[PDB]
């Protein structure tokens, strides 16, 4: 049993900023790469960002590439996602998930093993 | 898939040349690297390594290094060729105890002076063991005259067994086994890497091992093959036995010039009376110690076996007695008083002293040990034994020795030399 | 943390973070000669390894990812066993017999790469 | 122009154009031993510097731009003073006490870079 | 196929596929000294060539494509004659007198390249 719990504010003005976070437990945090996936209010899933297990390498979807920052702290078992600028198009549920990458010295994943329940963020 | 790694912690058994390091010596003088005041030791977790003290080439290197240093230290000293002459000898009879009757000879001879035109009549004292009667009942020659040239050790170079540290060259490492109750062979856990060995004192002796290291917990019996009576058994004590040796004779020294810039150091008259050299071993301590040794021998020979100790078998003086160098003089002590028991104040061991010494097992290179003035007193630790098994309900153990490698094997048993092999490959999941 | 060879009993993926620890430890006339021979040898051994990395295209690196595939016949194990259970001493024994094959393949793929890169310029 | 060490009294930015001048100058039995020791040492010193550049990721270069930030506490000066007024001898004295700190940081950033580059492949 | 120097009589373009063959072959006290001198020299010669490749920007390579143009005065021949008819021994004689000029140019273009690459970072 593992848990991923998203926290963070859910209501912002466009043009502002928002920081979300995700507390993990039940597994070695430091052994896994992690990512964020959005669920549009009425559509499907979209990948947004990915961070390596050691925190050194980050990747983004083009639509947030110059706006969002993904960060990790392995001593607290947490992820964070720092949003800036914010658009109406960014309204979504943001899910914390474990998987996405690999560490090249272990079997690859390229899929998401665990999901949290998601933080809801609305841009007004 | 193949990924190359360099700096991989892998090693193989290897033999290399180790160098000496150290903190007027015979051995390590200036041809020796100053030591590191804060040497390192690294414990290796989860490493099991096989050691074999009987195949350890560090022993062969130490044997060779000390012999070569010994010879280099005599090479520049005075040759005593002029001394191999006919001697006219009588007995030293002045205030002699019974134990010393016939031990000292008062010999006169015609010696070379600085000038080639002149000779001098001189005399000196020799021990009975240094001379041979020839023919004229007073005529003698030195013992080495029909065998070898003899040189005089330079009386400025001490024989003190100052400790030597062996250090590995780069690319190599010395592994140390810290497993207590390690018997010299097989695998052991608790292995650490060290830069250098601890200091090892090159103490030369037979039968009894002096001034060495002690076992951490129990007396240990180590042998190449415990059931092979042709092999020696090394015994390491977990406590020292103190031994006190002396030459209670106030000797004087005289210098006889034998040429332009050379002199012979002769024993002159002796002040006071004449007494036998001897060593004292505390009796109770010896008995307790011997107690522990037998308890451990029983583990290999049976606890219903009768273990007997006996004195040495015949052979030369260098083999049958306890030979050691202390105070600058060479003693040959009778250990039959220590090894005379079934199963298990002070014990006095009488000793003989020689001036003409043939080191190790060589023939052809003799040395003369200059006499030491005054009275000699030595205090040392017996830290172990060399035993040989004489062999159906009983076993007899006797003192052994004469092969110096056995005295270093007892200190170097914990060390192994390995070679570092930094490259390796392994599958990874990446592509150039 | 650990000093020289302190990672020897660690697994392959725990080790291989200490590569600089080991790399840096590789650097009377009779005594003079014995020591010069020891020093000259240490240099010669060092240079042979560096030359070898060079011809494989790994000069200047401690970790070099190559373009040669791994034959399953050399060691049919998954990354999990190799990097998480095994130590480097154990691994070295397991594939000792394939070392020369692997080295030959590494040299050859570099020769081909080096030439292709010339033709592209 | 200038030969070996001719730039020693020049400023740091005037010098550092002569790096190949200095780099190329680094290359009876008793006399034989004394000279072999001198030659062996010159080789060993050369190789230690090359090994060190290698672990910092600067192999094969005379000028190597790294990814370590400069702490103002090591030397609180502007580029104008360092490169236009100071000589290398003066600079070496000014930051002598920070040399080992800087070297440790250079080794560590290379270890991290080298691993990140493996994960990306 | 061929071993050491087996390509010596081959043409320049047939040879130059064997570069690793030759590169790998470059690695009583009186006898000890004579042999140490021979070994020390082999190391010193090896390192001078490696240092030289380094300052030209060719470290770690057997074939290094540079940014210096070829003056027709050094050898006015087409690629067909040089690579298909000539051997390396013949070529070495043909351009012996221009070796130092070429080496000076290689060092200088690397110094300029190395600095331009610093300014771009
Ligand atoms: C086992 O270890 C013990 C402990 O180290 C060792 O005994 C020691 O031996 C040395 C040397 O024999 C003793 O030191 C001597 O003490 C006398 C005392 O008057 C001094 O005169 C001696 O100096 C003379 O020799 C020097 C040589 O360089 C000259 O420079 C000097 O001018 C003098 O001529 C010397 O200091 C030391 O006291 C004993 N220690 C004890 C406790 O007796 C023992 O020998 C070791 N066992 C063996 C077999 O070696
Ligand atoms: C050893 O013999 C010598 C003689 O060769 C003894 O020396 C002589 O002793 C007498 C005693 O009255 C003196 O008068 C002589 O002058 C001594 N001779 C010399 C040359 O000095 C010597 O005492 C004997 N030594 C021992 C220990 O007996
Ligand atoms: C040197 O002389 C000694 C003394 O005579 C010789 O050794 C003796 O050899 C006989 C032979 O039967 C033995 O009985 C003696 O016991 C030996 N004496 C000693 C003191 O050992 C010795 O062999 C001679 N050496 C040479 C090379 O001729
Ligand atoms: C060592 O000392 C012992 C006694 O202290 C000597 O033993 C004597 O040896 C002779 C030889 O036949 C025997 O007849 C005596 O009975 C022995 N005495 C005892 C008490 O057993 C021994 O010879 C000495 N050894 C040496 C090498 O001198
Ligand atoms: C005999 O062994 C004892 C015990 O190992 C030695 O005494 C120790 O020497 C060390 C040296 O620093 C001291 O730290 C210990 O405290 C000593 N122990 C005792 C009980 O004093 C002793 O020196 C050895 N004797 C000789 C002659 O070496
Ligand atoms: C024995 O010692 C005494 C002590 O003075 C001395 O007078 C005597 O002459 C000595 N004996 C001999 C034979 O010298
Ligand atoms: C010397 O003492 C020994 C002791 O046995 C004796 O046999 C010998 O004859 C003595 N020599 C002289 C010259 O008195
Ligand atoms: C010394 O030489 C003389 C010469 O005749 C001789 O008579 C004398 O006995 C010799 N001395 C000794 C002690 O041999
Ligand atoms: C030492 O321990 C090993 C461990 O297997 C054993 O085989 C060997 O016989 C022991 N040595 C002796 C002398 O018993
Ligand atoms: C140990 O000695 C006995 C004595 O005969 C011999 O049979 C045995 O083979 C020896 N052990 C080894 C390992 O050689
Ligand atoms: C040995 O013990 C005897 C007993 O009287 C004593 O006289 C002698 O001095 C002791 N020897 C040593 C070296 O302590
Ligand atoms: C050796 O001498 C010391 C000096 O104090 C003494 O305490 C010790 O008991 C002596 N040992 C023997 C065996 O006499
Ligand atoms: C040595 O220990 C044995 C054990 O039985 C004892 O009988 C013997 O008397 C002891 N010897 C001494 C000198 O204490
Ligand atoms: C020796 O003591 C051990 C201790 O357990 C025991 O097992 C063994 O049978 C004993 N041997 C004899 C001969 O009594
Ligand atoms: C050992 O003791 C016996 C007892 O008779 C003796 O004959 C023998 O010579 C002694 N061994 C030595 C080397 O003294
Ligand atoms: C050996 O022990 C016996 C027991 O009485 C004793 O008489 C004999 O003298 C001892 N031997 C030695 C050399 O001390
Ligand atoms: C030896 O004799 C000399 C003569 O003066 C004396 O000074 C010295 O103290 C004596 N040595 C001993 C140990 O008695
Ligand atoms: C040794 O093995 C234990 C077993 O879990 C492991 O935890 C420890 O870290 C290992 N040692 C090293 C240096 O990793
Ligand atoms: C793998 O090795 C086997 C022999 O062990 C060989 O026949 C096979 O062709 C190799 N596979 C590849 C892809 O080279
Ligand atoms: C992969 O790892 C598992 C461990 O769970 C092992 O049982 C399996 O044999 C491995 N696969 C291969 C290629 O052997
Ligand atoms: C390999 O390491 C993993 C790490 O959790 C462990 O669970 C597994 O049992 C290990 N396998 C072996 C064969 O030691
Ligand atoms: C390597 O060769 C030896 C030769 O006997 C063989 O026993 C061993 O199994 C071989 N190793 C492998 C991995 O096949
Ligand atoms: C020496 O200092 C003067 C001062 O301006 C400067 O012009 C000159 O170029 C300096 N020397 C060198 C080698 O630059
Ligand atoms: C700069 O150095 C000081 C100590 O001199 C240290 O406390 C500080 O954290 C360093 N700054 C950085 C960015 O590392
Ligand atoms: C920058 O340079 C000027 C020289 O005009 C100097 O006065 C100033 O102190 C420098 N800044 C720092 C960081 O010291
Ligand atoms: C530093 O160099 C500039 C170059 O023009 C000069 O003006 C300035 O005075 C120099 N500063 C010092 C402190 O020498
Ligand atoms: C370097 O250490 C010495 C030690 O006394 C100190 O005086 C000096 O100022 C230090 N250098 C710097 C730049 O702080
Ligand atoms: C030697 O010359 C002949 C002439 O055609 C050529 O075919 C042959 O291959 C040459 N040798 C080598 C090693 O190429
Ligand atoms: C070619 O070399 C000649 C002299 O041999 C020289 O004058 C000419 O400028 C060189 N050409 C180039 C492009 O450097
Ligand atoms: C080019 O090659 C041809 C060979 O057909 C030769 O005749 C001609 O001279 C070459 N050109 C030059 C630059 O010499
Ligand atoms: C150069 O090689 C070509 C290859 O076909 C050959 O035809 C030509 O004749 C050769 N030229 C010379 C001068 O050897
Ligand atoms: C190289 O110099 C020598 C000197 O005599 C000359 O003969 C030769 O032709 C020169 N080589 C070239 C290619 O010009």
């Amino acid at each position: 049993e593992v848990q991923l719990v998203e926290t963070g504010g859910g209501l912002v003005q466009p043009g502002g900023s928002l920081k979300l976070s995700c507390r993990a437990s039940g597994y070695t945090f430091s052994s896994f790469a992690m990512s964020w996936v959005r669920q549009a209010p009425g559509k499907g899933l979209e990948w947004v960002s990915l961070i390596n297990d050691r925190g050194g390498l980050t990747f983004y979807v083009d639509s947030v590439k110059g706006r969002f920052t993904i960060s990790r702290d392995n001593s607290k078992n947490t992820l964070s996602l720092q949003m800036h600028s914010l658009r109406d198009g960014d309204t979504a549920v943001y899910y914390c998930a474990t998987g996405g990458m690999s560490s090249a010295l272990q079997s690859s994943k390229y899929y998401f093993d665990f999901w949290g329940q998601g933080a809801l963020v609305t841009v007004s | 898939w193949v990924t190359v790694y360099y700096g991989v912690p892998v090693w193989k058994d290897a033999e290399t040349t180790l160098f000496c390091a150290s903190d007027h010596n015979v051995w390590a003088t200036h041809a020796c690297v100053p030591t590191d005041p804060n040497p390192q030791e690294i414990h290796l977790e989860n490493v099991t390594e096989e050691f074999n003290m009987w195949k350890n080439n560090m022993v062969e290197q130490m044997h060779t290094d000390i012999i070569s240093l010994w010879d280099q230290s005599l090479k520049p000293c005075v040759k005593l060729t002029p001394l191999c002459v006919t001697l006219q000898c009588t007995n030293v009879t002045n205030n002699i105890t019974d134990d010393m009757r016939g031990e000292l000879k008062n010999c006169s001879f015609n010696m070379t002076t600085e000038l080639r035109d002149k000779k001098q009549k001189v005399y000196s004292l020799f021990y009975r063991l240094d001379v041979v009667q020839i023919n004229s009942n007073k005529e003698y020659r030195l013992i080495n005259c029909n065998t070898s040239a003899i040189t005089q050790a330079c009386p400025k170079v001490s024989f003190e067994p100052i400790p030597i540290h062996y250090c590995a060259p780069a690319g190599f490492a010395i592994l140390k086994c810290k497993d207590k109750k390690f018997n010299g062979t097989g695998p052991c856990p608790s292995v650490s890497t060290v830069q250098c060995t601890h200091g090892i004192k090159p103490v030369v002796s037979t039968q009894l091992l002096l001034n060495g290291s002690l076992a951490e917990e129990e007396v240990m019996i180590r042998s190449e093959n415990i059931t092979n009576n042709a092999k020696n058994i090394l015994v390491q004590f977990n406590t020292p036995v103190q031994i006190n040796c002396t030459r209670p004779n106030n000797n004087t020294r005289k210098s006889i010039r034998i040429g332009p810039g050379q002199a012979f150091y002769a024993t002159g008259d002796i002040i006071g009376d004449i007494r036998q050299a001897h060593c004292n071993v505390s009796k109770a301590t010896w008995n307790e110690t011997l107690g522990k040794v037998v308890k451990q021998l029983r583990k290999h020979f049976g606890n219903n076996t009768i273990i007997r100790f006996a004195n040495s078998s015949g052979g030369d003086l260098e083999v049958t007695t306890h030979s050691f160098n202390c105070g600058g003089e060479f003693f040959y002590c009778n250990t039959s008083g220590l090894f005379n028991s079934t199963w298990i104040d002070s014990i006095t061991l009488p000793c003989r002293i020689k001036q003409i010494i043939n080191m190790w097992q060589r023939i052809g290179q003799a040395m003369y040990a200059p006499p030491i003035q005054g009275v000699i007193r030595c205090v040392s630790n017996i830290t172990g034994l060399i035993l040989t098994r004489d062999g159906s309900t009983t076993e007899t153990f006797r003192p052994g020795g004469g092969d110096m490698r056995d005295n270093w094997r007892s200190e170097l048993y914990k060390y192994k030399v390995v070679k570092i092999e930094p490259l390796g490959v392994a599958p990874t999941r990446c592509k150039r | 943390f650990l000093g020289f060879l302190g990672a020897a009993g660690s697994t392959m993926g725990a080790a291989s973070m200490t590569l600089t620890v080991q790399a840096r430890n590789l650097l009377l006339t009779v005594w003079g000669i014995k020591q010069l021979q020891a020093r000259v040898l240490a240099v010669e051994r060092y240079l042979r390894d560096q030359q070898l990395l060079g011809i494989w295209g790994c000069s200047g690196k401690l970790i070099c990812c190559t373009n040669v595939p791994w034959n399953s016949s050399w060691s049919n194990r998954n990354l999990s066993e190799i990097w998480d259970n095994m130590t480097w001493l154990q691994w070295d024994k397991e594939i000792s017999n394939y070392t020369q094959i692997i080295y030959g393949l590494l040299e050859e793929s570099q020769n081909q790469q080096e030439k292709n890169e010339q033709d592209l310029l």
